[PDB]
């Protein structure tokens, strides 16, 4: 089922 | 144990895509334009149920930080810095993203036919180009939407509105010179 798109916020990264 | 795919086929659209191909996603906001992006990479959990492709995002131009313009076409998009990872299942299908003379010389432009003329970035909202030719009393960039006439006095393009001039009246001419000739 089409899941929603869910966008980062510009110019940040993922700590993992 | 992820492995990078060839293709992968989207079931409730009920299509496959491949990295490079341009797809449309759901938005968080359903009362809003489906996101356009372009596929980099698509992963999978080893031979497993979940997969993830990760996207280059193209900002539509209400969608960026200067805001939609009078210059921005209707089914213009910016290509950007900006990448990150969503699921496949977002993907509500495909579409094209055309370069801007390619995108004029379509014959008809489908709901999913955009174009691009600008490259975009995400965290300061510069673009490249800087700058770009202008027409018109206007002085502004073409806008591929609207329809425009040619003065070959002055061998550049007028908008209608812009002097004294119906749309219909412009597109009988063969003959037409602006008033600076
Ligand atoms: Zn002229
Ligand atoms: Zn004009």
């Amino acid at each position: 089922a089409t899941k929603a798109a869910r966008k980062s916020a510009p110019a940040t990264g993922g700590v993992k | 144990p992820r492995r990078t795919l060839d293709s992968y086929t989207v079931k409730p659209i009920n299509k496959t895509v491949k990295p490079g191909d341009c797809v449309l996603m759901r938005p968080s906001d359903p009362s809003k334009p489906s996101y356009v992006a372009k596929i980099e990479r698509i992963e999978s959990d080893g031979r497993g149920p979940n997969v993830r492709v990760r996207v280059r995002w193209y900002y539509r131009p209400e969608e960026s930080i200067g805001g939609r313009r009078q210059f921005h076409g209707s089914k213009e998009v910016f290509l950007s810095d900006h990448y990150d990872t969503q699921s496949a299942d977002t993907i509500e299908g495909k579409c094209m993203v055309h370069s801007f003379k390619n995108y004029t010389k379509l014959d008809a432009v489908g709901n999913d036919d955009f174009f691009c003329r600008f490259e975009y970035n995400s965290s300061t909202g510069a673009f490249n180009p800087d700058r770009v030719a202008v027409y018109c009393k206007c002085e502004m960039p073409y806008n591929p939407d609207d329809l425009m006439v040619q003065c070959e006095g002055c061998s550049d393009w007028f908008h209608p509105a812009c002097i004294e001039m119906s749309a219909e009246e412009a597109k009988r001419l063969d003959h037409f010179f602006c008033e600076n000739c």
